[PDB]
């Protein structure tokens, strides 16, 4: 039977987001020398990866909206011919 | 134990004495005569509206039964579903009764409910071992399993039924257990066989045979013929003297 | 084709309901010539369907009543 | 579920030997008045300040107690 | 069927074969003569299926086969 | 308020310092703990209810020794027989009316034979053929029996004194109020 | 759906309310969402139960309550003299909904109407008390006993010997249960 | 079809020509499914032995000359076919259909008078 | 001229297909392209061996990934041939067979068979029996809802309310054992009334339990009603419209959850329900959450009825006073000739029931329970057919679940009050 | 505010929404019923019964008039004559046309009275609609195609489909005024058969019933006599 | 039952599981589960009380407590 693409998305977004968190761990153990200048680049890096998460959320690759009485007919009486 | 201040012992309150209890004698059938005329009129109007299929109707206490020929099953139930004065939009129950003394041995019984009118109606038709009945699955979704039960227990075919299969008996079960000629313990029984390493069907063998005390039925009739309660509006007039 | 007929003999001659072997022809009929009743015929077409590994529709199967009719029918079907 | 004050009191009324023996069969610290003894040697006790349905209980004569 | 057994959990499947009261279990040791002949005195046929391909701490091949049969056959 | 006082709820209460602790910490101090009281609950045990106190009651019409003949209260043997109407009977009921309301005079002779004519006609032609010969006026007559309009099915409750539908209406007190999607009907 | 007659007063719901029209402040709405207020309240309920007395009794050292009417293991009873109460009427064999009773009877050596076979198949019996209700002499009764699970099914095929022994052992309970409930029977 | 895998709506046959097509159609589906039936219930018999049983079942009713009775037999065949091709039957049910696998044999009736008499009514 | 007319097949009988009317089109609202590619479904068996929500349930589902395509419940795993056995029993002997159909709702099960037999007997039961049966009816409704709601809660993960509420079950099972001698199968309600009168201290013991039961309901609502996990598991799940619920044969809460105000106790009153006051909870969205809220409110109305029955309990006999139908008191049977004969005949032959047939329905805890009895005039019923609400409800499982998530199936199995003794009988 | 009920608003019965134009729907159904019953003989009680209930309910529906109905009717009648090609089903089809992004409207004739059925694009969020709701029939067939596959791709639709903005020769259909919420309640209080939405449901079913009754000819002699003993139970002889 | 790892036991609880019960004469009922699986303890009652079930579980525990495992192999 066919498999669900949501499983690939969970692993894909986990891996890519796991890499970005890894890349921020050096900053947390270097904050004092980095000071303001290193913080700018970290914030630039965070801002860029945040936009890809917005893409993740906006397109709902995890199927956020997976599960979900206006009448098209209106009738008018005109009477006898 | 720590008792509640305002909860005294309810056994400790003495009860007022009771003396000569008087209860009037009630015939429970009397309360339905108020509607006996209306039930006959409704049955008569149905017979007038569908004379081609309605053979007779009967009123017992507050229950109206309609007797129809098998071919009219779809037209009659359509009328009971959709007519503005008959909005029996639910099938309470479908079942069968076996009468071997009849040529059409199977009596098919439908019980309907009209929530709008707060009313119930009974529709009876008949069938045979080889004479099918129209399925009412196209008018009532709930009817699907009831007709499978009738087919399982009685062997009655419902033409137009989708997926008419057994619902109660085991797969590969032979016979229709609610037939009067089907014996109580049936024909076969199962066990686990240690050579075949699986369950096996075998001819039925009872360590103690069933004891039927039907012969103890009273040698005298115990109920009698009963009472006629047909309303006057449905009894024929009588010629006056002279 | 001729390769189909040599396979046709491989099953009809092996069939145990034939009145007499070597009675098969290029246009022999199961009923008149080979003495096959209704269901024996149903079985023969089912054995041919297995040989060519192609399922035969019930209407098409009713059309098939002779050795030639089967030889013609299998050729039309792409699978073999 | 004894609670501290209940168990501490019953310990004082019964002693540690009896306490540990009771902990070996019933798994609780119970104390009450001896209602009587049956033919088999079971001892029956009552205490009306216990929880409902726990006001009567038996101390079985036999180690392999059976109901 | 009288079934003389050694381990209770081993013989549990045999009871399913018969109706109530048909498969009867008897605790037995091949060196307990009372047990062998209590299992046999009512029977009209006795099957000896006792064998072992290996010797054990408690039974040599001669102890289980020769001495085993000899006690059973004498009971028969 | 909704809650009844804990002091009236037949459960073991707290006392002293522990009741003040309980009233200070729990979500609702009026809520019981479900432990029944041993002096009041099943006390005495039903096996020690004095047997002499209970009296087996007898209602004096059914249980008198003087004025109750069995046949007057034999309501089982007075069971109603089912009232059966076939197509022949309805044609007769349409041709000559009923005993509550006849169609013609039917006075003695020439009416007894006239009445049996309405029976054999009902047997021969059913309701449909009868109506077809007589025409649309007979059809209006069938509905004239029910007052012009076709009848309505009888109701199954007699609380108001007549058989009718039960008049479901919203209860003046909504248990959930309006905060939940469930409405109380009385 | 609705009963015949005019629509029930106010049966029709008012139109749905938009987000804009909700009569609940944002701070409360945001606070409950992020703080999980109703889940915290449910957890607090468990702590209240954590400090309430448990309902557990320590069986088999303590027992749950049973009534004089309780239907358990069957027994055959005697008169105070020791004569059997049973006179082979077969009322219990006839009324039995499960056909669990089998009886045979003749005249005893002294000419008394007594049973020769009185079996109850405890693996057929539905424990309904119909035999005890039908008995005109209080011969068949259900004892309060319920703790008689057996190793084999054959041990649950009670003959007359097993049932009369049960009555001999349980008689003081049997008389006490009859004493308490006979006024209601 | 629509309700479940092999579900066939109950219909009467219009005429004897209509009935014969269904009977041949029913036989064709049965003997075609015989290879699958073997491997699906692990039957210890060859497809030849299974297919013979299919023909005999159809031959018990070869002499029926009543249209209503045929409709009943056709409905039974469809019901048995569905509950077989769907794995609703168990190996015990299908194996019980083969009369050889009863420990008293398949010749469960006496051969003649004297064998049944000597054994005691069979 | 059937069935020889069918020997050569003339005049085929008309089906529902022959009456399909085309919709009015004016007002009717209803290459290797990858869109033509088929999708293979996998068919999964659920039960009875592999654990399911509850009971002997083989649920065969065709799935499309996570979504339900077709739902095919196989029942009969508890079909015991109850309806056939009743034809070999007297009416007395058939009564215990009704305890074992919906076997958490024993007294109302035996209530429906008693009312049907009383109707054919043409007897009016004494007022005290009517109030006892109504009182035990609402005690049995609470016992059922405690089992249904809480085990439904336990299936979706909420362990604790099941523990709390089954102590309430223990308290109410004591009342069943005090009146009869059984925790479950009381055989207490019989045609003619009830077996024996209630012991002289029972009403006060019921009253004491009644003063504390409201708190038990409230603490259950503390864990579920506002809980966002509970709401997210139930809201919008298992929706059925009011129109389809009627056409699917849905009764009780499965019908009232979709907005239809209908209770058999109101529409066709029986016993003492016309003498008591109570409200009928009705939902509006027809989902599992509405049906949960209706059942929680039914707890409170049941307690409200029980309190009224405690105060309105009249004095008098509990069995109809004709020894030709009900057994005489044991003291009468040992005292006078007439009573002993009537005792002998009722326990060997049984009472004769006038011939005829009736369909009698009650509002059982799981919905409309009905029984259809045919009497032939003898002491054994000719035919007993039982209408179980769970049978109709489970027949609608495909309709309510098709197109929805497999992860919502446990919610709707629990929203139907499903005991398979009812379903299979 | 609450003067007019909101179409699609839940009524209370699950799956039963508030009706868009309930009064005209009842008139359409009732008149469609009387016309469909004209093919039944006059001696059929079934026909006599449905007539009595429908003409009685019809009289009550006419007894409640939307405010300003007379003003609307004159223009609406005036609009049909001058633009008959825009509303005749024989030209635009029973659905009003293949354009769903636009408004459709069809004149129809029942029981001597004329009705206009209208269809409107569903109110959908602009963030989610593509090309203003125009139906996606895939892409066109590019490349080297035969004539046959071109015709199978609806190439002739190029010469007959209309751009949604293109309204030069056609006119905007104006809806009938609606009954107020007060008027709906008092009308259904007159009918006494539940909510207006339920009454419409019963009318739709009753309209469906006529076709079955005519096809079954339920007014003719009994189809099959009950053979002797067919309905004989165990009743004792009186 | 076949999928249960050893050591394993079966408790038949109730008249129906024991010998068929109220449905012993039914066409669709097995007259006791011991026709299908071997049973270690039979608990009587229809239904047995919760205490009666507990008593049977105690009997099976006493059965386990008296089971000889290392001494059974040591005998032979
Ligand atoms: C201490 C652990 C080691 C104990 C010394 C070794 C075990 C006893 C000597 C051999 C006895 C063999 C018994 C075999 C038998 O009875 O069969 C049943 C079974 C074995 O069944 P089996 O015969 O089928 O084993 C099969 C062997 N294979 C798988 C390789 C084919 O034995 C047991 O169940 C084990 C019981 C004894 C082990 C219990 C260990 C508990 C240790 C807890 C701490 C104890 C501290 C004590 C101080
Ligand atoms: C805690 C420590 C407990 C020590 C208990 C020692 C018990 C083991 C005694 C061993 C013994 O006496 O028998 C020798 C045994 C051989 O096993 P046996 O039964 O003879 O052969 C059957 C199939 N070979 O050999 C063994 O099985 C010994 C296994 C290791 C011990
Ligand atoms: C994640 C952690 C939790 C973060 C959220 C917790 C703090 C919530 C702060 C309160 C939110 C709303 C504040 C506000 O000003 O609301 C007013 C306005 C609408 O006013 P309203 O309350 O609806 O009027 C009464 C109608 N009954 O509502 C609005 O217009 C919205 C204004 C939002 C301004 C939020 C500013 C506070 C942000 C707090 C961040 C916390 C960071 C540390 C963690
Ligand atoms: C140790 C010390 C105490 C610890 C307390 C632990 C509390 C229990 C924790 C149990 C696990 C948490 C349960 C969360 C339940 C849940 O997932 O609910 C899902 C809910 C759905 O909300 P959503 O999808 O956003 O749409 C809402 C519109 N209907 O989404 C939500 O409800 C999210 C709201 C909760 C957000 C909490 C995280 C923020 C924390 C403060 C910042
Ligand atoms: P040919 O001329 O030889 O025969 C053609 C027929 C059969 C039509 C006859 O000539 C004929 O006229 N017959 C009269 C009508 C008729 O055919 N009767 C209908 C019978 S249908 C039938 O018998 C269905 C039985 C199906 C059984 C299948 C096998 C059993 C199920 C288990 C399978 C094995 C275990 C999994
Ligand atoms: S036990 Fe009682 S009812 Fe049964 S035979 Fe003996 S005396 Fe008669
Ligand atoms: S208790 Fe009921 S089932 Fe058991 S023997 Fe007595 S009458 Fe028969
Ligand atoms: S309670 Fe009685 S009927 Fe129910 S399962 Fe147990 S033994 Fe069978």
């Amino acid at each position: 039977s066919p498999f669900n693409i949501s499983f690939f998305i969970y692993g894909l977004v986990f891996l890519l987001l796991d890499l970005e968190i890894l890349l921020l761990y050096p900053f947390a153990v270097s904050e004092y020398v980095n000071s303001a200048y290193g913080l700018a680049a970290a914030l630039i890096f965070i801002g860029i990866i945040t936009i890809g998460f917005v893409y993740e959320l906006g397109h709902d690759a995890l199927k956020v909206h997976s599960r979900q009485l206006k009448s098209s007919v209106v009738i008018s009486y005109l009477g006898n011919i | 134990v720590a008792l509640p201040k305002d909860a005294p012992n309810p056994r400790a309150i003495p009860r007022e004495p009771v003396g000569e209890i008087k209860q009037a004698l009630v015939n429970p059938a009397d309360k339905y005569q108020s509607k006996a005329d209306n039930l006959h009129k409704y049955g008569a109007w149905l017979m007038s509206c569908l004379p081609k299929y309605i053979q007779q109707f009967s009123v017992w206490k507050d229950e109206l039964t309609i007797y129809i020929c098998p071919t009219g099953v779809i037209p009659v139930f359509s009328f009971l579903k959709y007519n503005t004065n008959a909005e029996f939009t639910q099938v309470s129950d479908i079942t069968a009764v076996d009468f071997p003394t009849r040529e059409m041995r199977f009596e098919i019984v439908y019980n309907l409910l009209s929530v709008r009118h707060n009313a119930r109606i009974r529709v009876k038709t008949y069938a045979d071992e080889v004479t099918p009945v129209p399925s009412i699955t196209s008018l009532y979704m709930g009817a699907n399993w009831y007709e499978r039960e009738v087919y399982d227990m009685f062997g009655v075919l419902f033409v137009g039924h989708p997926d008419l299969r057994r619902i109660m008996t085991d797969y590969g079960f032979e016979g229709h257990p609610l037939r009067k000629d089907f014996p109580l313990t049936g024909y076969t029984e199962i066990r686990y066989d240690e050579e075949k390493k699986r369950i096996v069907v075998e001819p039925l063998e009872l360590t103690q045979a069933f004891r039927n005390f039907e012969g103890g039925s009273s040698a005298w009739d115990q109920v009698g013929p009963g009472i006629d309660r047909t309303p006057d509006t449905f009894k024929l007039p009588t010629p006056k003297p002279e | 084709k001729v390769e189909v007929y040599e396979r046709i003999k491989s099953l009809l001659a092996g069939f145990d309901k034939v009145n007499d072997p070597n009675n098969i022809t290029e246009t022999a009929h199961f009923a008149n010539d080979l003495g096959l009743d209704s269901l024996d015929t149903v079985e023969v077409v089912m054995a041919i369907e297995e040989e060519f590994s192609i399922e035969i529709p019930d209407k098409d199967a009713d059309q098939i009543h002779s050795v030639d009719k089967a030889i013609e029918y299998i050729l039309r079907q792409p699978d073999a | 579920m004894s609670y501290p004050t209940r168990t501490l009191a019953n310990l004082r009324k019964i002693g540690l030997k009896e306490y540990f023996r009771q902990l070996l069969y019933i798994g609780d610290t119970k104390y009450g008045e001896l209602v009587g003894v049956d033919k088999f040697g079971n001892k029956f006790y009552e205490n009306k300040e216990e929880l409902p349905l726990r006001t009567r209980w038996v101390d079985y004569a036999k180690h392999d107690y059976d109901a | 069927v009288i079934v003389p057994y050694r381990e209770e959990m081993a013989k549990r499947h045999l009871k399913v074969s018969g109706d109530l009261g048909r498969v009867i279990f008897m605790e037995f040791d091949l060196r307990n003569t009372q047990s062998i002949e209590e299992s046999v005195r009512h029977s009209d046929v006795v099957y000896n299926l006792i064998g072992r391909d290996y010797p054990t701490k408690n039974f040599s091949l001669a102890d289980v086969h020769i001495e085993g049969t000899e006690r059973i056959v004498e009971a028969v | 308020s909704n809650a009844v006082s804990i002091t009236k709820k037949y459960t073991v209460q707290s006392t002293g310092i522990w009741e003040r602790i309980r009233r200070a910490l729990v979500i609702d101090p009026n809520r019981s703990n479900g432990v029944p009281l041993n002096p009041y609950n099943r006390n005495p045990s039903p096996g020690d209810n004095p047997p002499l106190e209970y009296t087996d009651p007898v209602t004096i019409p059914a249980g008198d020794i003087a004025d109750n003949p069995y046949w007057k209260r034999d309501f089982r043997r007075n069971y109603p027989r089912p009232s059966v109407i076939a197509q022949a009977q309805q044609v007769a009921l349409l041709s000559v009316g009923s005993a509550a309301q006849p169609r013609v005079e039917l006075i003695g002779e020439e009416g007894t034979k006239a009445l049996v004519a309405a029976e054999e006609e009902g047997k021969e032609k059913g309701v449909a053929k009868y109506l077809e010969e007589k025409g649309a006026e007979e059809a209006k007559r069938v509905l004239a029996l029910t007052g012009g309009l076709p009848p309505t099915p009888s109701g199954q409750t007699m609380v108001t004194g007549q058989w009718d539908v039960h008049k479901y209406g919203l209860a003046e007190e909504q248990s959930y109020g309006g905060s939940y999607p469930c409405r109380s009907f009385v | 759906a609705t009963p015949a007659g005019p629509p029930p007063k106010n049966f029709r719901l008012p139109p749905p309310k938009n987000w804009d029209e909700e009569s609940e402040s944002t701070i409360d709405k945001v606070g409950k969402y992020f703080l999980m207020t109703e889940m915290l309240r449910g957890m607090y309920v468990l702590l209240e139960q954590f400090f309430r007395p448990p309902y557990t009794i320590y069986y088999p050292f303590e027992k749950g309550p049973i009534s004089p009417r309780f239907r358990g293991e069957h027994a055959l009873r005697r008169y105070p003299s020791g004569e059997e109460r049973c006179i082979a009427c077969k009322l219990c064999e006839a009324v039995c909904p499960a056909q669990a009773i089998t009886i045979e009877a003749e005249e005893r050596a002294d000419g008394s109407r007594r049973t020769t076979r009185y079996d109850i198949d405890m693996t057929k019996c539905i424990y309904c008390g119909f035999c005890q209700e039908s008995c005109p002499v209080d011969a068949i009764v259900e004892s309060p006993n319920a703790e008689y699970a057996t190793e084999t099914r054959e041990e649950l095929l009670y003959n007359k010997e097993k049932l009369l022994a049960n009555g001999d052992k349980w008689e003081p309970e049997l008389a006490a249960a009859i004493r308490a409930d006979a006024p209601y029977r | 079809v629509q309700p479940t895998k092999f579900a066939v709506t109950v219909r009467q046959s219009r005429n004897w020509a209509d009935a014969k097509q269904r009977v041949i159609a029913a036989y064709r589906a049965w003997i075609r499914a015989a290879p699958e039936i073997q491997t699906m219930y692990s039957i210890p018999f060859p497809v030849s032995h299974i297919r013979t049983r299919i023909r005999q079942e159809f031959e018990r009713h070869r002499y029926v000359n009543k249209l209503n009775v045929v409709d009943v037999l056709l409905q039974q065949s469809n019901a048995d076919f569905q509950e077989t091709m769907n794995f609703w039957r168990q190996q015990s049910h299908v194996m019980a259909f083969f009369k050889e696998e009863h420990f008293r044999g398949e010749k469960r009736l006496p051969s003649n008078f004297i064998t049944g008499f000597l054994e005691g009514r069979n | 001229a059937e069935p020889q007319d069918g020997f050569q097949g003339t005049r085929l009988i008309p089906t529902g297909a022959d009456f399909q009317s085309p919709p009015d089109p004016f007002i009717d609202e209803g290459e290797d392209s990858v869109e033509g590619r088929k999708v293979r479904h996998y068919t999964v068996n659920f039960g009875p061996q592999h654990p399911a929500a509850h009971g002997v349930l083989r649920l065969i589902l065709e799935l499309n990934g996570e979504e339900i395509v077709r739902a095919d419940p196989h029942v009969g795993l508890l079909h015991r041939g109850t309806e056939k056995l009743c034809e070999y029993k007297t009416y007395m002997q058939a009564l215990p067979y009704f305890d074992r159909l919906d076997y958490v709702s024993m007294m109302t099960n035996e209530q429906v068979f008693s009312l049907a037999v009383e109707k054919l007997l043409n007897i009016e039961i004494p007022p005290r029996a009517k109030f006892i049966r109504t009182m035990f009816g609402e005690i049995t409704r609470i016992l059922n809802h405690l089992m249904s709601v809480l085990s439904h809660a336990m299936d979706v993960g909420a362990l604790t309310p099941f523990l709390w509420g089954f102590e309430e079950r223990e308290k109410l099972m004591e009342f069943y054992e005090r009146v009869s001698g059984a925790r479950l199968h009381a055989a207490y309600v019989r045609p003619g009334g009830v077996h024996q009168d209630i012991p002289v201290g029972l009403l006060d013991d019921i009253y004491q339990w009644a003063t504390q039961f409201g708190d038990r309901i409230d603490e259950t609502e503390e864990m579920l009603t506002d809980n966002r996990i509970w709401i997210n598991r139930l809201k919008g799940v298992g929706v059925v419209s009011a129109a389809d619920a009627l056409n699917l044969s849905f009764t009780g809460v499965m019908l009232r959850g979709s907005g239809v105000p209908w209770d058999v106790r109101k529409s066709s009153p029986y016993d003492a329900y016309d003498q008591v006051e109570f409200d009928v909870p009705v939902g509006i969205n027809g989902d599992c959450y509405d049906r949960y809220l209706c059942r929680m409110e039914e707890f409170r109305q049941s307690l409200r009825i029980i309190h009224q029955c405690l105060n309105k309990m009249p004095a008098g006999p509990v069995r109809y006073e004709d020894y030709k139908i009900t057994p005489p008191p044991r003291a009468a049977m040992k005292e006078n000739m007439e009573a002993l004969i009537h005792h002998f005949l009722l326990f060997t032959k049984g009472y004769a029931v006038p011939p005829g047939d009736t369909y009698t329905a009650i509002e059982a805890p799981k919905g409309e329970m009905g029984v259809y009895v045919v009497s032939d005039g003898s002491e054994r019923p000719y035919r007993v057919h039982i209408r179980a609400p769970g049978f109709a409800h489970l027949s609608g499982f495909d309709h309510i679940t098709r197109g929805h998530l497999l992860a919502d199936a446990v919610a709707v199995i629990g929203t139907m009050d499903l005991v398979f003794g009812e379903v299979d009988r | 505010k609450g003067k007019f009920l909101v179409p699609g608003a839940p009524t209370g019965l699950t799956g039963l929404g508030t009706h868009p134009s309930p009064r005209s729907a009842l008139l359409y159904l009732y008149h469609s019923t009387l016309e469909k019953l004209k093919q039944i003989p006059e001696h059929s009680v079934y026909r006599q019964s449905v007539e009595a209930v429908t003409r009685h309910r019809l009289a009550l529906v006419e007894s409640v008039v939307p405010e300003g109905y007379d003003a609307w009717v004159e223009r609406a009648k005036k609009l049909l004559e001058e633009h008959a090609d825009q509303f005749d089903p024989t030209k635009v089809g029973p659905e009003g046309g293949e354009e769903v992004q636009g408004a459709r409207a069809v004149k129809v004739e029942r029981d001597g009275r004329v009705f206009v059925v209208s269809r409107l694009p569903k109110e959908e969020d602009e963030r989610v609609l593509e090309w203003d709701g125009e139906v996606d029939e895939g892409p066109e067939l590019e490349g080297s195609r035969t004539l046959e596959e071109k015709i199978e791709g609806g190439l002739e639709k190029i010469f007959t489909r209309r751009d949604v903005k293109d309204t030069v020769g056609r006119v905007e259909w104006e809806p009938e005024p609606q009954l107020t919420a007060e008027q709906v309640a008092e009308l259904e209080n007159k009918i006494g058969a539940g909510l207006i939405e339920e009454v419409i449901q019963v009318a739709e079913g009753e309209l469906k019933l006529v076709d079955t009754m005519v096809k079954a000819r339920v007014w003719e002699p009994l189809e099959e006599q009950p053979r002797p003993g067919q309905w004989e139970y165990f009743e004792r002889k009186p | 039952y076949d999928q249960m790892p050893d050591p394993r036991w079966v408790i038949s609880m109730g008249s129906c599981a024991n010998g068929g019960g109220y449905y012993h004469y039914s066409y669709s009922v097995v007259r006791g589960c011991d026709r299908i699986v071997p049973v270690d303890v039979y608990v009587p009652g229809c239904p047995p009380t919760s205490e009666a079930l507990m008593y049977g579980i105690f009997q099976l525990q006493r059965k386990m407590r008296n089971t000889k495992i290392t001494r059974m192999w040591y005998r032979k």
